[PDB]
């Protein structure tokens, strides 16, 4: 027979593509990642296999996490714009202490350009430094906005979404190492809910896997590359400042209204957290087990090699923490109890740039306690032994252990191929 | 129904080509600049897309007949060991070369067409 | 649509050679042929050749082959339709049987099968 | 010309059948933002609409004739009682519910006759 | 291929009504925000073609003859002194008075086609 | 026979319309004029030539360059946003000399609100006014930002493009005066190469004429209006500053640190230009000559008649120079030796709207030297001898220099025509 071209529009074919996604939420409050100005989350997500179909994914090239971390940073800078600007706090301190953080005193103007007031609060000794007279930590380096005392620091459910005409790619194979070809393909508008957690050496609110845990990595074998793990079973972490502090307002200005930490009510106690002895340590050999199905040898964890990436820093309830993990990385495996960590407290967050702003946390009222679920990890290993330590402070590798089962392609439905066909 | 949206992504050419309305439906501030981005984007590659069909003599058209005889430079395959072999992704990964060829190929056969008609309709 | 105005009525003896001119406005020069004809006291009318002011290609019939030296200007654009050109007509081997009237004919169309065909006349010119 | 734009919407259905290239033409910084983002809109909304007569067969109608026998489960009314008597905003309100079933037997329609079609032009 | 795009813009209207698909193809933060405007600029003027090829039964045309009888009050102009001679920039500047009277004229025709066709297929 | 209506699609017919344009550019560095925000430019640039095809431009109605024009007013504003604002050095300066820029101290207050030093720095005389006690020449009139000294200034190529539907038009015509119709059209979808060289006198790194020089203007016989010289062969300009100064980092807030100019090591010494004294005088001879293809009498060159319109002023390596320019135009003509000429600098560059803002140039370290083609120029002309002097200090003078080649025309594919043709 003879053979003509005849052209078919809507075939199943894609490219590897990179465009940029839009975020969709579920929904009387607000939110930092502008989790409300996305539009809404499909109520049917329509999952569709792809049946006898095999794609080559990689975590590590990814660009959707080299675009969500430009939207997280983006939508930080964005809940900054109207916020109340800290430059006036920039005056020499008269600061106590109590027992830690100081007791601190200064002249500030007010509502009146001309009349000064001296003021007392206290600061976290992180949050100022010497010149006796103190400062805040910044002043010699970058601007700092207080964050506007309204918006939330909520990890909400952010779903991505591929334009009309492209597609996310899964991969429901249930031990998917990060790389590869996946057998069990299939195709989705968005992505499942995403929680924007900002976290450090411990990964929380994550999701778990399935069947085992994994273990994720680029070249295991080159030590200059990040481990992220992932837990099949949430190991109950408790956090909490105890210290019933108290929130003062500081009129510095026409509006301008700068929220301090008044004083300690009750007791002065410490910020810590808590977490199983029995279950991180059944978790650990876990994490154990995958350290020699990639290795051999005899597996020792230890100690970080400015404290944001020395400690498991994240948020509680508004503030953040940086608990000394120490207690939980110091352990050699061959072949009741609470592990708690001292937490430290800072109001001021720089950024990670390079030399621009910072930020302020404004005091919390009451007590503060959270609970999560550390579901993943941050490894980084360094003679005769393997010893693998905590790193990760890096906010792209965060959300890398939450993308690895997505994949962005872009469709072309237009396909052309012979067949004994001619038109008139 | 069928499989759905991309269902038949690696099943045969044969039993792919049946129910392609289903790729044709679904196929049409930071986050509110970045949300309108890719709805003007989307717009655009669709638009890109019936254009072609337009300037083919297809517009409206999900399996289109044309004139064009099938040179074997292209691929010397039978009919049988592409629909009931080849998958879609398979096949136009063979045809990449040529494809930017054969697109130039059917519109000089859809103006040559109308060409051609208007002095039908002369008489 | 435009005028074709020529020389005036120069007239020279047998042997020489006379220079006839025929400058165009109010059409674009370019875009039409411009052919040479000429009523001589003896004949009737007889055509000589035309000129292609935009091919610049030539053609004559072969009575008059090896005597005319036939050239155009080249137009100078008034509008983006208009435009004011010049063509020359000159002969070799002169006698007193090429005495007559003398002009040139912009082509009729740009296309089709009646390109050339002189439609647009000039006024005239008497030779010697 | 006739009544207008939409100017029989509570006419009759038979009178209003007639002229719908009316209705066919005007359906395509705080300001400049709120200005452009209608302009994006209306492109999708029409696009979506021409979107469905493609994959109708109907790409270029305005009345469409098709092979979906009319199933008395949506309406048991005489085209008498429609077409001379329910205005069109009357109508669809009474096949709002089966509206979205009719749409997919549409497209199995226009796809099953290019396939159909497909194997004609095989002779 | 041909001239390319435009190339026929001064050329006479019969070699320039050949290859009519040149033109068919390329007709699809301060420089951000002026870029993404043209964009969507670019997709209305192209849809509104579109739009009037639709409401004339021309949708997926570039020849597309039709029922209106040349009115002599537009042009009393022979074919051939229009089509080898005229280019197509020289004609529509002649035609621009009567070009928003032909322009209703297609629409009513197109109107006035299925809905005859519409009886047609009552039998 | 009978004659019916039948529609055409993709009919080569334009109207003189007016779009918004989009750049375009090729390109580890910032650029004020955004030339990194413009999509890629195209690697193959089709250029159709419009054969038979007659075009009536006019470059002083092109709207091309009013549309330009304000694209790098808008592009230098938008530059100058993130930057530092150095409104706390308007403050009371004690100002020395050298042997000119002053050398003068000041107290402003530091990171630390309520600690205040005293600095030191250099003025050039230009951006400070006695009240000896100094100032800024800005303070009584608006607020200046230092540019962020990361932002070049290098004029880059822009390419101009036309929306999809759009069109521009070229004239390659080498002898095409100011406006007419051109009968060597082509058609583009973008310019050629431009660049943003903001000039004054002296045309700087523009695109020369083919064949011989041409003189553009509208009515030339109207004094009252700019004439736009364009060379054929470009004499080469030799600009430095020798001065071996240096850069200081003045923490005067937090993250907002002012760069100052510290100190002249070795000799002090004159920035100046060269050219040579027989290409200019060939050049200048050249332009002498079509200025009698327009004139006839005698031809005279005479000085100019806040300094920025007074002399030729540019940017050299960044910093914004002028030279007094009256060595090279005192010449009368009838029918080695490197002319050098006196320019001074500017650290504060106003604007030119009506009364907002300015902007500081930041130092730059080391020596300066930079090397250019000066191919344009602009003149105007004022008993029985015609003098022209060099005048312009108009930003859209320059760009009309370029874009006289280009004009924005719209497409209207839609054709209708009778043909004995009708549809059954
Ligand atoms: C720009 O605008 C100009 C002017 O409007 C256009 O030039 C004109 O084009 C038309 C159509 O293309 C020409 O009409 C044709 O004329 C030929 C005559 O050519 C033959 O005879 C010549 C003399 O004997 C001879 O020189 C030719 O030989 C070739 O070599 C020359 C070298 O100069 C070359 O220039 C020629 O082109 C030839 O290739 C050739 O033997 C005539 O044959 C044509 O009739 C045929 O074609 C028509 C259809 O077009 C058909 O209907 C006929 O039946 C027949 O088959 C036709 O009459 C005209 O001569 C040109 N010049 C003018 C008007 O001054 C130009 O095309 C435009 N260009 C663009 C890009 O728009
Ligand atoms: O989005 C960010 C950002 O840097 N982050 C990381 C910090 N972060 C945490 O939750 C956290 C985790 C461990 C220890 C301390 C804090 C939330 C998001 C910014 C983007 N521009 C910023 C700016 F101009 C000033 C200050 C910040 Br903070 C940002
Ligand atoms: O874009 C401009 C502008 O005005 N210009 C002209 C100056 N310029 C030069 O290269 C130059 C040429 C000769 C002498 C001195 C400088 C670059 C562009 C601005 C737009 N808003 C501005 C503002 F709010 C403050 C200051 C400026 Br400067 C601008
Ligand atoms: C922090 O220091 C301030 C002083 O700057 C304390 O405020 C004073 O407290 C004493 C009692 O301890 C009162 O008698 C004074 O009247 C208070 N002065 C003012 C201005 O309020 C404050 O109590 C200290 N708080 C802590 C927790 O150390
Ligand atoms: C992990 O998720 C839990 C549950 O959503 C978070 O606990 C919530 O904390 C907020 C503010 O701290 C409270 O308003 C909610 O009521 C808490 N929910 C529950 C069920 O107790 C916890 O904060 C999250 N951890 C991190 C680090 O984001
Ligand atoms: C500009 O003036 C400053 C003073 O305000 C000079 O700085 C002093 O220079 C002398 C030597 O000339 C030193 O002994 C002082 O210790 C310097 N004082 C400071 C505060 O640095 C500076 O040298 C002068 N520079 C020029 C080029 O005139
Ligand atoms: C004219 O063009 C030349 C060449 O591009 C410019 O010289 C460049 O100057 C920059 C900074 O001054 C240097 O980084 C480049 O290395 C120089 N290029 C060369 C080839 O030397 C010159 O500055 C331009 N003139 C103007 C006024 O913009
Ligand atoms: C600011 O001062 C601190 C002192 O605690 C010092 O460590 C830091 O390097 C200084 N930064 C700058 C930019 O001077
Ligand atoms: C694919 O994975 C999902 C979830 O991980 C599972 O329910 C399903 O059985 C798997 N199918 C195949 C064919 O592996
Ligand atoms: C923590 O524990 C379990 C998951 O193992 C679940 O009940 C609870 O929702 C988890 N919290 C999360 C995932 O935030
Ligand atoms: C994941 O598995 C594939 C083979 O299926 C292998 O090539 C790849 O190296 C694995 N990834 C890691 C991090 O070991
Ligand atoms: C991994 O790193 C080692 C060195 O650390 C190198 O020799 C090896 O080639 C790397 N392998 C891959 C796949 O990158
Ligand atoms: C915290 O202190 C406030 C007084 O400001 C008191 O009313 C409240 O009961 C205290 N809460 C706890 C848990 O100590
Ligand atoms: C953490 O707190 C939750 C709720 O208070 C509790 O169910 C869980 O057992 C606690 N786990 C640890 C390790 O403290
Ligand atoms: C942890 O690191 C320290 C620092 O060198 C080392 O002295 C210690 O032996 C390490 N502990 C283990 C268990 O490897
Ligand atoms: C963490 O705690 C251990 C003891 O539990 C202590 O030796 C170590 O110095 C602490 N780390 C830091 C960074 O303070
Ligand atoms: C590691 O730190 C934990 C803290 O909970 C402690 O119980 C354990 O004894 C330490 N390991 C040592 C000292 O080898
Ligand atoms: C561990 O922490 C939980 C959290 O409330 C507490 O209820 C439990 O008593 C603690 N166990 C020990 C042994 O401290
Ligand atoms: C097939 O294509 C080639 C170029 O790819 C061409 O030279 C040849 O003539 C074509 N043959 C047929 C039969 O179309
Ligand atoms: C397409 O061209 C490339 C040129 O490098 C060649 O390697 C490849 O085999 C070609 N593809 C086909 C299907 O012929
Ligand atoms: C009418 O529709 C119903 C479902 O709404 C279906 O069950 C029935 O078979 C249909 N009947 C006809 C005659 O199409
Ligand atoms: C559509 O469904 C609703 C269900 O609540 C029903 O009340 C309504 O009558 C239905 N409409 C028609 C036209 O059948
Ligand atoms: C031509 O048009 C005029 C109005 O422009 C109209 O009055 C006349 O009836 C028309 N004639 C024909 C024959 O269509
Ligand atoms: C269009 O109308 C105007 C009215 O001023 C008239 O001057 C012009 O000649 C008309 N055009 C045609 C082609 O009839
Ligand atoms: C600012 O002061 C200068 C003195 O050098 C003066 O020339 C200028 O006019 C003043 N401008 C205003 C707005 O007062
Ligand atoms: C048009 O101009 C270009 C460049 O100026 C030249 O190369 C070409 O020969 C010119 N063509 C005509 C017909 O003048
Ligand atoms: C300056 O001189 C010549 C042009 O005559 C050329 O080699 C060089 O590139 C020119 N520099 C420009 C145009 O920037
Ligand atoms: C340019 O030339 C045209 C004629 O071709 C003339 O009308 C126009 O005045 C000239 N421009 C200047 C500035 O002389
Ligand atoms: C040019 O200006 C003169 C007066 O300077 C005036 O008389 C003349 O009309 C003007 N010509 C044009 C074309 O504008
Ligand atoms: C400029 O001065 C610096 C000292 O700050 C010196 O190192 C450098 O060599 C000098 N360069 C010249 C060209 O004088
Ligand atoms: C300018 O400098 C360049 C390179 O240093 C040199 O080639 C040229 O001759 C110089 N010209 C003048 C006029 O100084
Ligand atoms: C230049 O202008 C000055 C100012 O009036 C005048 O005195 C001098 O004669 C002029 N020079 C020439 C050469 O015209
Ligand atoms: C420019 O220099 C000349 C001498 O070369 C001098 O007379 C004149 O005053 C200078 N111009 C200015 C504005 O300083
Ligand atoms: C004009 O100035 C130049 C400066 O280079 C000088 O050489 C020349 O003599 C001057 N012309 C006079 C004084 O007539
Ligand atoms: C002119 O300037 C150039 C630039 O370096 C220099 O090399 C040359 O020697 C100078 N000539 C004179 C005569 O000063």
């Amino acid at each position: 027979a003879k053979k003509w071209v005849t052209v078919y529009y809507g075939v199943p074919v894609w490219k590897e593509a990179t465009t940029t996604l839009f975020c969709a939420s579920d929904a009387e409050v607000h939110n930092v990642w502008a989790t409300h100005a996305c539009v809404p989350t499909d109520p049917n997500p329509q999952e569709i296999v792809l049946g006898n179909v095999t794609e080559n994914f990689n975590m590590w090239k990814n660009n959707m996490v080299e675009q969500m971390h430009e939207d997280i940073i983006s939508l930080w800078d964005q809940s900054l714009k109207p916020c109340v600007k800290l430059t006036p706090l920039c005056v020499t301190l008269n600061c106590n202490n109590v027992n830690e953080m100081k007791n601190c005193s200064f002249n500030v103007t007010t509502s009146i350009r001309d009349k000064i007031k001296k003021e007392y609060a206290l600061f976290y000794k992180l949050d100022v430094v010497p010149l006796t007279n103190y400062r805040l930590i910044n002043c010699n380096t970058s601007v700092i906005t207080q964050a506007c005392p309204k918006v939330s620091f909520e990890p909400i459910p952010i779903h991505y979404c591929a334009p009309a005409g492209f597609a996310i790619l899964k991969c429901n194979s249930k031990t998917f190492n990060g790389s590869g070809p996946c057998t069990n393909v299939s195709t989705v508008q968005c992505t499942h809910g995403i929680r924007p957690v900002v976290s450090t050496q411990l990964l929380l609110n994550g999701s778990l896997a399935e069947e085992e845990i994994v273990i994720r990595s680029e070249n295991i074998t080159d030590n200059a590359k990040t481990i992220i793990v992932q837990l099949n079973e949430a190991v109950e972490i408790n956090c909490t400042r105890p210290n019933n502090n108290t929130r003062k307002s500081i009129h510095i200005g026409p509006g301008r209204a700068f929220y301090a930490t008044g004083d300690i009510i009750g007791n002065i106690r410490q910020a810590h957290c808590n977490i199983s002895k029995a279950r991180w340590n059944e978790t650990l050999g876990q994490i154990v087990a995958k350290l020699e199905e990639q290795f051999p040898k005899t597996i020792i964890f230890n100690h970080s090699s400015d404290p944001e990436i020395v400690t498991h820093s994240f948020n509680c309830g508004g503030e953040f923490f940086y608990c000394n993990t120490t207690p939980l990385f110091n352990s050699t495996w061959n072949n009741e109890q609470n592990i708690t960590l001292q937490c430290r407290i800072k109001q001021i967050i720089n950024m990670w740039q390079g030399v621009g702003k910072a930020m302020y946390a404004p005091p919390i009222r009451g007590q503060i306690r959270c609970s999560s679920n550390i579901t993943g990890l941050l490894l980084t290993r360094d003679n005769g032994t393997e010893t693998f330590r905590p790193g990760g402070g890096n906010m792209r590798d965060n959300w890398r252990s939450e993308l690895y089962k997505y994949k962005v392609v872009k469709i072309e439905p237009l396909g052309i191929a012979p067949t004994a066909c001619k038109r008139r | 129904f069928i499989l759905g949206f991309l269902g038949a992504a690696g099943s045969t050419m044969g039993a792919a080509s049946m129910a392609l309305t289903v790729q044709a439906r679904l196929l049409l501030t930071v986050w509110g600049i970045k949300q309108l981005q890719a709805r003007v984007l989307a717009v655009e590659r669709y638009l890109r897309d019936q254009q072609l069909l337009g300037i083919w003599g297809c517009s409206g058209k999900i399996i289109c007949c044309t004139n064009v005889p099938w040179n074997d430079s292209w691929s010397n395959k039978t009919i049988n060991e592409i629909w009931d072999n080849m998958t879609w992704m398979q096949w136009e990964k063979e045809i990449d070369n040529y494809t930017q060829h054969i697109y130039t190929l059917l519109e000089v056969s859809q103006i040559q067409q109308e060409k051609n008609e208007q002095e039908l309709l002369e008489l | 649509q435009g005028q074709l105005v020529q020389s005036g009525a120069t007239t020279t003896k047998p042997g020489s050679s006379v220079k006839i001119s025929c400058k165009t406005s109010g059409y674009r020069f370019n875009f039409y042929h411009i052919n040479w004809i000429r009523q001589t006291a003896g004949r009737g009318p007889e055509w000589m050749g035309w000129i292609s002011p935009y091919s610049g290609d030539k053609n004559l019939a072969p009575a008059f082959q090896d005597r005319v030296n036939m050239t155009t200007d080249t137009e100078v654009p008034v509008t983006s339709f208009t435009s004011t050109g010049a063509a020359y007509m000159e002969i070799r081997n002169l006698t007193s049987d090429d005495t007559g009237t003398y002009f040139c004919a912009k082509g009729l169309l740009r296309d089709g099968s009646s390109t050339w065909l002189p439609y647009l006349w000039g006024q005239g010119t008497l030779l010697t």
